């Protein structure tokens, strides 16, 4: 307002995010002939997908003969039947074409005797629809596959004339009468404010792992796009479903890949007994990620910890040949030595279940279109898309399969570009935004720039992180969750009391991290409130007071002659969460999961069954 | 926006700003490889200055070489000071010669690891002193 | 209690007539992580929230926190603090770079150089791409090891004295190693053209084998060796 | 697509190994024929060497062209001076021989 410069831009499409999803969508749009902008708070390479270690799943059938439908079955089974099968059909069928594409882009996949892309075993995957044993369809660039995926995508991105707004912090969506018009953003370099308007917007901001005190995710996983959707009054989905990766280092919380266990790595308790052989008889320590970490957390509780505090578990690798470890896992071998002082070929690595992936996010079509929920029915938000960890097409549902997100990224990034390319043409009328639009975001920015309160940003962040870590961990109960809720709600009241120090325009990290805090809180509130309301054990969400898996039927017995439960009586449904930004209260609704696939004849629906590995 | 355009805009941005250059030589920690690179330049420049001065004086200055040697035996001093004159000439030559061989081995693609640098660096340094003592005594 | 001092380069662009200066912070190592980034975060969170620096992955694969620590270019999240209390850690931005603010250097030129070598797979016939995986043998793949792992942290290039004096016209270690990365990739069909793009006095030939790049690279890579290997290709390639 | 930058580089290493071979060759076989080769090698290697120093430090298209001209002249005078020495005086090899037994 006369102290802030406003620069208006005009584009066909805006992508908010520069990770796997963000990039693939960005240049995918430009390839289709669209004048595209890409808004990112980091340089694209710095994006989290660089940290990815395991691999990207595709039923290419390079190790043994494979079928993509077998990958479909494994994903839906893993999703604990909260996964939308229309989107899972689409992802797994496209999987081979998407991974071949990447290799053709220049991704340096590890190779075989045949010269084809090397795939490996990974947690939760099987052949012949579960019956035919362990599957090997995890395509990987040694231990640094996410790094390679991001670097080739960025490499490829330079071939097109996409406009990259590097180190620009997206504040809010430009929204007019329910329709999305673009984004308002802060230029970190000079402190200027940029209204970037387009016919279509793609949100690919990734997850919000930083809501917790212990996470494998980067300092920049602050669910910024999630909060942008929230402030628009739109719903988020399944936010209470937080994946705890079994193998995260005991020190800084750094990730050690599931590829360790997929190559032959084992998990060991205090007594030395291979404990994962007891919880999962068939799949063992190569079971689903919700189940493996559940057992690890359980082992600590009955005194089988592996330290001076007795609070972790060992990941054994020294039995595997040294030449195998150096080729298949060069990345973790370095980080285990750096962060824990551990030689992997001699000593085991201290691991602990820590926050990893967010299967919740922005509700979405199999086409990548953001959904609002009106009159108990689904409704497409015009000109708003979302893909990646930020989205929730719920291709992962209640629990994500390992090595499926890097796929989730590449597939639905492409899908967003295709859905735009098929619904409109480049050069179409860019809708006209109001002259005073995005005023609240600038006012929010200005309030936080001069914020002279009593509680420091970092102190309030730590309060939130420790509150989530102890009230909403692997296991949770009604009472602990309810005390967590009214504590997180009290901490939202502390956002009017926050203190900031840096009062500059150029690179005010003090300010952007406080913006990140507002975003994280909105993500935290919806996670904890949705968690306490859900009274069942499904996937990563485990209630000790509600051990049972509550569906429309009791799927343990035959379906023949049984009475179907009403919608508001069972729990096989998506959580839709809203929060009034002023008061900070959480109101929530629910929508049905999609069981029907894209084609029954090509890919049959998989009904709910007993969930165990 | 092309790569060429980004560079052209980078330099326009920074030169017309109050942005300071981050310290470089005043802060970066010394190492033998780097110090031996500087000496290879110095020894190179010094030697070229020598060859030029020797050639230029042959064209511009009167008399012959035999005459100029007799001129050194004027207010001359002991063999120790003559040894110093020979050592001062042969030292930068030998250094540049050995370190130059090391440069050529590098161009073949060999010995280019951090342990190998420190080794071959010391080997050149030792070979310089020995061949400088050896030649000055002939 | 166990106190450790930190001398850090500070410059504010919004402060009128402010010149570059050093600021010292005192940190108890019993309440801090083992790495230097932990310290920087701790003094940001508790002492001074004006200290501006780049960070993300915290595990040393994003390359955001690249800076000069104790006269050497590394990543703050991988360099462990010297538990020697009598010594004071000196933290500077990457050498010979325009300072945006504090320890945040302008890397946009660096990135632009990377763009100009075209770091993507190029085929002569591209009408078949996206439907069949390209074949690459285990040996042909091994050639990439030591090269593809690059993080683009810019430590090496910023350690190169040739890149200090001639960073405008000379591509530097990082970008050059990446040109080599695509040169010996068996799937690439533009080997000859990529070499020809370096046929001038500056692009490649400002390297004088100073070898500061290899000695500083936080990921253990050897760009100097790759530059040496490029030079050998330039002299030997036909047509 | 001319390749002068790579040829110049190869040229440099070629005269480097030439000059390295010449120093002991001059010691073992000190003659007039070696004196001119040594004059050719010394001047050329030095000329290209200083050339690199100039291209590294001398900033500006105007100044660099001038420095390269001033180097060209200095190198031209150097090679002439040595050849004049070899023809009219005692020659490089014999000159070092005299100077060293002093
Ligand atoms: C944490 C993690 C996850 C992970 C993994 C290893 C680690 C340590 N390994 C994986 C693997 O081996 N295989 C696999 O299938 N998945 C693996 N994962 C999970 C997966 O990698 C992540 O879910 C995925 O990388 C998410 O990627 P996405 O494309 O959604 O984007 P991102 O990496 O999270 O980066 C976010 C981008 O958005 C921009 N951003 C964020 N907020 C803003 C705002 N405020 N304004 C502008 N831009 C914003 C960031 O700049 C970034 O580019
Ligand atoms: C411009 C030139 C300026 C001259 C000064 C620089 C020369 C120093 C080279 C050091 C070599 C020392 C050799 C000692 C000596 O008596 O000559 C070798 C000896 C071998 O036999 P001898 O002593 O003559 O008796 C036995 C056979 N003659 O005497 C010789 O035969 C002379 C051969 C030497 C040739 C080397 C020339 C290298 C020029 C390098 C220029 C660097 C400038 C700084
Ligand atoms: C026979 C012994 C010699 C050998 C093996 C040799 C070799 C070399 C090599 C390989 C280089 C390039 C180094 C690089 O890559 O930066 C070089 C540089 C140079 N040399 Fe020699 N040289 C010798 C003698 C001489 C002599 C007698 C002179 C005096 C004219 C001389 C003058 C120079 C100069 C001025 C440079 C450039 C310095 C630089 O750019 O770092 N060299 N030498
Ligand atoms: O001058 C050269 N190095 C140089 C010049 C000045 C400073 C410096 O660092 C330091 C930094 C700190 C302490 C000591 C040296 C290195 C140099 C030497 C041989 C070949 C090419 C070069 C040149 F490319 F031109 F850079
Ligand atoms: S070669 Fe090393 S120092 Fe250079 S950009 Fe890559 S990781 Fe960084
Ligand atoms: S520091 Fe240097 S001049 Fe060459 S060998 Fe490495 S780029
Ligand atoms: S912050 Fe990711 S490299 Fe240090």
């Amino acid at each position: 307002s006369t102290q802030y410069p406003v620069v208006d831009h005009e584009f066909d499409a805006v992508v908010v995010g520069a990770g796997g999803a963000g990039l693939r969508a960005a240049f995918g749009l430009s390839e289709a002939g669209f004048n595209t902008a890409c808004v990112t708070k980091l340089f694209p390479t710095r994006s989290h997908t660089v940290a990815a270690q395991g691999g990207i799943n595709a039923a290419l059938g390079n190790m043994e003969e494979d079928n993509w439908r077998w990958h479909f079955y494994d994903t839906v089974k893993g999703s604990d039947w909260l996964g939308d099968q229309d989107a899972i059909h689409y992802m797994t069928e496209q999987a081979p074409a998407s991974v071949v594409e990447l290799e053709n882009y220049g991704m340096p996949f590890s190779r075989t005797e045949d010269g084809k892309i090397y795939q490996r075993a990974f947690g939760g995957q099987s052949l012949k629809f579960g019956k035919g044993g362990q599957a090997h369809r995890c395509c990987c660039v040694a231990d640094r596959t996410g790094h390679s995926l991001l670097h080739t995508l960025y490499g490829r991105s330079l071939r097109y004339d996409t406009s990259y707004f590097v180190e620009y912090f997206a504040l809010d969506l430009l929204m007019e009468n329910g329709e999305c018009r673009g984004v308002i953003a802060l230029c970190i370099e000079d402190g200027s404010i940029h209204r970037i308007r387009a016919r279509n917007t793609v949100v690919a901001t990734g997850g919000y792992g930083r809501t917790y005190f212990s996470c494998t995710s980067a300092h920049t996983s602050t669910g910024d796009g999630t909060a942008m959707v929230t402030r628009a009054g739109l719903p988020c989905q399944d936010l209470e479903f937080v994946q705890f990766h079994p193998t995260g280092i005991y020190g800084a919380g750094c990730l050690i890949t599931e590829g360790c266990r997929g190559e032959g790595g084992i998990l060991i308790n205090s007594q030395g007994e291979r404990f994962m052989e007891r919880y999962a008889p068939v799949a063992k320590d190569l079971a689903s990620r919700d189940v493996v970490s559940r057992s690890m957390t359980l082992e600590i509780r009955e005194g089988r910890g592996c330290g001076p505090e007795k609070d972790h578990v060992y990941l054994q690798l020294h039995h595997l040949p040294p030449e195998q470890l150096a080729v298949r896992l060069p990345g973790i071998s370095e980080t285990a030595m750096i962060f824990a002082g551990v030689d992997v070929t001699k000593e085991p690595i201290p691991v602990l279940p820590t926050v990893h992936y967010n299967m919740g996010g922005i509700p979405t079509n199999y086409k990548g279109q953001v959904l609002r929920h009106v009159n108990g029915q689904d409704q497409v938000v015009p000109g708003l898309y979302a893909c990646g960890e930020a989205a929730c097409a719920s291709v992962h549902g209640a629990n994500r399969l390992g090595a499926n997100s890097l796929l989730d990224l590449v597939v639905f990034g492409r899908a967003c570009a295709l859905s735009i390319a098929e619904s409109c043409r480049p050069g179409d009328k860019v809708p006209s935004i109001k002259p005073n639009a995005g005023e609240e975001s600038v006012m929010n920015l200005d309030k936080l720039r001069f914020a002279n309160g009593t509680i420091r940003t970092s102190e309030l962040r730590l309060s939130m992180q420790k509150s989530m870590q102890s009230h909403a961990a692997v296991f949770r109960v009604g009472s602990v969750l309810q005390e967590g809720c009214e504590k997180i709600l009290r901490l939202y009241g502390d956002l009017q009391h926050l203190k900031t120090f840096d009062r500059g325009m150029v690179w005010n990290t003090d300010l952007v991290e406080t913006l990140e805090l507002q975003n994280l809180m909105l993500c935290a509130l919806q996670t904890i409130y949705g968690a306490e309301a859900r009274k069942e054990s499904r996937g990563a969400h485990a209630r000790e007071d509600f051990k049972e898996r509550v569906d429309e039927y009791d799927y343990s017995k035959p379906i023949q002659g049984q009475q179907k439960k009403p919608f508001q009586e069972h729990w096989r449904k998506h959580t839709l969460s809203y929060v009034d930004v002023k008061t900070g209260k959480v109101s929530l609704e629910y929508r049905p999961v999609i069981d029907k696939t894209l084609n029954e004849a090509d890919c049959a629906t998989v009904p709910p069954a007993i969930r165990s590995y | 926006t092309t790569a060429k355009e980004e560079m052209e805009r980078f330099w326009n941005k920074n030169l017309g700003s109050n942005r300071p250059l981050s310290p470089h030589i005043t802060i970066y920690r010394w190492s033998l490889p780097m110090a031996m690179s500087i000496c290879h330049r110095g020894t190179g420049i010094a030697l070229s200055a020598g060859v030029s001065l020797f050639g230029l004086s042959a064209l511009l200055l009167p008399g012959n070489f035999e005459s100029h040697l007799e001129l050194v035996k004027s207010l001359c001093l002991g063999p120790t000071l003559i040894y110093t004159a020979k050592f001062g000439i042969v030292f930068p030559l030998m250094y540049h010669t050995w370190n130059g061989i090391r440069h050529l081995i590098w161009d073949l693609g060999k010995g280019l690891t951090i342990p190998q640098l420190t080794q071959s660096g010391v080997v050149v340094l030792i070979l310089t002193v020995l061949s400088s003592v050896g030649l000055a005594a002939m | 209690p166990r106190i450790k001092k930190f001398a850090i380069y500070r410059w504010d662009p919004d402060k009128t007539g402010d010149k570059p200066h050093m600021q010292t912070y005192e940190i108890d190592l019993n309440n801090c992580g083992p790495m230097v980034l932990d310290a920087l975060i701790k003094i940001k969170n508790e002492i001074d929230s004006t200290l501006t620096f780049r960070r993300s992955c915290r595990e040393g694969i994003c390359g955001s926190c690249a800076m000069n620590i104790n006269g050497g270019n590394t990543l703050a999240c991988t360099r462990r603090i010297d538990t020697n209390l009598d010594k004071v850690s000196k933290i500077y931005p990457l050498p010979h770079m325009y300072v945006i603010k504090d320890l945040v250097p302008d890397l946009s030129n660096f990135y632009a150089q990377y763009k100009s070598i075209e770091p993507y797979l190029k085929k002569k016939d591209e009408s078949q791409e996206g439907k069949q995986q390209y074949l690459q043998s285990i040996e042909e793949r091994e050639k990439l090891d030591g090269l593809y792992e690059c993080i683009l942290c810019a430590c090496c290039s910023t350690s190169c004295p040739s890149y200090w004096w001639n960073g405008d016209k000379y591509l530097g270690p990082a970008v050059l190693m990446q040109a080599y990365r695509w040169m010996i990739d068996s799937r690439d069909d533009f080997t000859e053209e990529r070499l020809a793009k370096l046929q001038d006095p500056f692009s490649l030939y400002r390297c004088h084998t100073i070898m500061n790049c290899t000695g500083t690279c936080p990921k253990g890579l050897n760009p100097g060796k790759a530059i040496a290997e490029i030079k050998k290709m330039m002299a030997t390639y036909k047509e | 697509s001319s390749k002068a930058a790579s040829l110049h580089w190869t040229g440099e290493r070629v005269v480097s190994v030439l000059l390295l071979g010449l120093l002991p060759a001059a010691y073992l076989n000190p003659c007039s024929a070696m004196d001119y080769s040594l004059a050719a090698a010394l001047t050329l290697h030095g000329h290209w060497g200083i050339g690199q120093v100039v291209t590294d430090y001398v900033r500006g298209d105007a100044l660099q062209k001038a420095a390269k001209a001033g180097l060209l002249a200095l190198s031209a005078f150097t090679f002439a001076g040595l050849c004049y020495f070899n023809y009219h005086d005692v020659g490089i090899c014999k000159a070092v021989a005299m100077l060293w037994k002093l």
